[PDB]
RNA sequence: GCUAGGCAGCUCCUAGCUCCUUGUCUCGGGGAAGAGUUGAGAACAAAGUGGCGAACGGGUGAGUAAGGCGUGGGAAUCUGCCG
């Protein structure tokens, strides 16, 4: 079973991730198929977000069948491609901000 | 409720009830109120865990207590 | 896209238990469907290329 | 504490012929067409009919289920 | 408890001293949080010997009030005896009625009356012949104006209920009519009839329909209320205009029955508000009256009122769990407000 | 309050959502504690039987001088899970 995932890559503490097709028994930085791209996971400046993903492939390996991981779900909605989470309930209420 | 609700949290908090309950106290505060705000009172880690575990299934509702 | 209002009334998880289900399950058929024909078809351009 | 098996052996002749459902719907029921038993009269499986609020409408001997989980009661 | 029912009066029984024996009934009704079974059965015995058939009519009505008066045929020939040879025709025609309930009985109204020769009391012979007639089962408009007019003639609520009861359990009463009701509005204004007419015409005029319910008729209740002057009976057309939808508008309505009255008011105020928008469309109101009674804290009054709303079985049983733990109450409440809770809790949960 | 079901001659009483039988003791022909088994509320319980995985993921480099490794291939095969 392909698993489109995310693997760590990056110095402690201060990590970023990348999206690689793998396979299932295989390490999380073990022997991939390809990477697909990148997805920085930190709050920027230029515009303070994050970055990062491919397309065009994800197609072809989500059409030969891959059964990936929600936390790459929560990419591959976030760009289309996808149905959102159906586990998008609802959401923490009393978030406060003064600055 | 903070007795039952908590009772119903389980024998854990068994101390933590009455530390929420000396202080400010409130049921849907808890379920609003986050991670450092319960560890200021010195709560520890799987408390907390379970704590936010069981205040996430009642905003939902699927927690309900009930002494049985 | 909105895909909210899970918990409504006491313990029926079953509500978006059947949204999980049938909801995103064909959800991704579908578009697993679309994708299989959309790249047999870019194949068929490259044949004819 | 009481079973699929445990319900029909009352019935003489296997009561092999009547209706029995989940008694908080009255909206489906199942027929019994013939009990096989296993053995020490506790375990049989056999075939029905589906009686929706009393109302036939299967046509072939199909499997009766549950027919071990211990919740049942008779239909009257 | 009906444990400390139990207790002592075993002491009571064969103390060797009447003296005593009445003495621990009159402080077994006194805690006055006892009556089963075995109240029943040992009161009887203790009564019987003791020769104060006072306590033993208070604690058989006790016994009709807390245990089965009428489970299946519960005759009480010789009890109905002591309960009329109290002499209180009160207590008479309330054992009376629970035998009645059980299945016919006419020594139940004759005993009544012959405690009522005993006493004088004109109300509790009135309400003997409630009995009797609520034992009847039958109802019809004619009569039902002659006995209000009676009523208006002694110039009480006392037969006048006894018609009430008397037709609303019998169910032959208007036979979906206005005009009829308002025959027997005639019949009760000739008694003027504060608090029975207030009641009863906001239960008539509120039921389900006789054109439509407006805000003429809804202020008009609430006006036969206002001239009934008394304070429950203001709850009473709240919780019937509870019942009911509202006049305008549930803003209108909120804003009207957020006015606390005194006790035996606020409870009936607070437990019908939950019940009634709980019906209407959520728990949200009732949820919004916690907030009311966690703020004004009318203790035995919304105690009664949480233990209502607790009986009431609306679809949070375990949030009304979460409501209630931390809250108030009077005495002899608690336990059965709780266990009703999580009762309503056995009927959805 | 409103609706579907046993009890003993449409009525007299048992179970449901809106908003329990019989026998001893004792009370009054029906109730009062009382044993035992029909009518339901749930918990893993010993485990087991089982299904799955413990063959992955970790550790070492004695051996192996190429039956290995890299690189490029192929047919004579299989390929749980995924689609």
């Amino acid at each position: 079973v392909v698993r489109i995932r995310l693997s760590r890559f990056g110095c402690k503490n201060r990590p970023f991730f990348r999206v690689m097709a793998a396979d299932s028994r295989s390490p999380r930085d073990g022997k991939h198929l390809e990477v697909l791209g990148y997805f920085n996971p930190l709050p920027g400046q230029d515009g303070g977000k994050r970055m990062g993903l491919k397309f065009d492939r994800i197609k072809y390996w989500l059409s030969v069948g891959a059964q990936p991981s929600d936390p790459v779900q929560r990419l591959l909605f976030r760009s289309g491609l996808l149905p959102p989470p159906p586990m998008v309930a609802m959401g923490r209420k009393g978030g406060a901000r003064d600055t | 409720g903070i007795p039952e609700f908590l009772s119903g949290i389980g024998g854990g908090v068994e101390t933590h009830i009455a530390k929420l309950e000396t202080e400010l106290g409130d049921l849907p505060k808890l379920l609003v109120t986050r991670t450092l705000r319960l560890k200021k009172f010195g709560i520890p880690c799987k408390h907390r865990k379970l704590i936010l575990k069981y205040s996430h299934k009642y905003r939902l509702g699927l927690w309900k207590p009930r002494a049985d | 896209i909105g895909s909210w209002e899970a918990p409504s009334d006491p313990k029926d998880a079953e509500r978006k238990l059947a949204q999980l289900r049938r909801d995103y399950a064909k959800k991704v058929r579908v578009y697993r469907k679309e994708y299989i024909h959309e790249i047999e078809m870019l194949r068929v351009e490259k044949q004819r290329k | 504490k009481k079973n699929l098996i445990e319900v029909a052996q009352f019935l003489p002749n296997w009561g092999i012929g009547y209706h029995m459902a989940k008694a908080h719907w009255n909206g489906i029921s199942y027929e019994i067409t013939k009990i096989n038993l296993y053995k020490d009269g506790r375990h049989g499986k056999a075939w029905g009919i589906v009686h929706k609020d009393g109302l036939r409408a299967a046509e072939a001997p199909k499997k009766i289920s549950g027919v071990h989980k211990r919740c049942w009661k008779y239909i009257p | 408890a009906a444990a400390a029912a139990a207790a002592a009066a075993a002491a009571a029984a064969a103390a060797a001293a009447a003296a005593a024996a009445a003495a621990a009934a009159a402080a077994a009704a006194a805690a006055a949080a006892a009556a089963a079974a075995a109240a029943a059965a040992a009161a009887a015995a203790a009564a019987a010997a003791a020769a104060a058939a006072a306590a033993a009519a208070a604690a058989a009505a006790a016994a009709a009030a807390a245990a089965a008066a009428a489970a299946a045929a519960a005759a009480a020939a010789a009890a109905a005896a002591a309960a009329a040879a109290a002499a209180a025709a009160a207590a008479a025609a309330a054992a009376a009625a629970a035998a009645a309930a059980a299945a016919a009985a006419a020594a139940a109204a004759a005993a009544a009356a012959a405690a009522a020769a005993a006493a004088a009391a004109a109300a509790a012979a009135a309400a003997a012949a409630a009995a009797a007639a609520a034992a009847a089962a039958a109802a019809a408009a004619a009569a039902a104006a002659a006995a209000a007019a009676a009523a208006a003639a002694a110039a009480a609520a006392a037969a006048a209920a006894a018609a009430a009861a008397a037709a609303a359990a019998a169910a032959a009463a208007a036979a979906a009519a206005a005009a009829a009701a308002a025959a027997a509005a005639a019949a009760a204004a000739a008694a003027a009839a504060a608090a029975a007419a207030a009641a009863a015409a906001a239960a008539a005029a509120a039921a389900a329909a006789a054109a439509a319910a407006a805000a003429a008729a809804a202020a008009a209740a609430a006006a036969a209320a206002a001239a009934a002057a008394a304070a429950a009976a203001a709850a009473a057309a709240a919780a019937a205009a509870a019942a009911a939808a509202a006049a305008a508008a549930a803003a209108a309505a909120a804003a009207a029955a957020a006015a606390a009255a005194a006790a035996a008011a606020a409870a009936a105020a607070a437990a019908a508000a939950a019940a009634a928008a709980a019906a209407a469309a959520a728990a949200a109101a009732a949820a919004a009256a916690a907030a009311a009674a966690a703020a004004a804290a009318a203790a035995a009054a919304a105690a009664a009122a949480a233990a209502a709303a607790a009986a009431a079985a609306a679809a949070a049983a375990a949030a009304a769990a979460a409501a209630a733990a931390a809250a108030a109450a009077a005495a002899a409440a608690a336990a059965a407000a709780a266990a009703a809770a999580a009762a309503a809790a056995a009927a959805a949960a």
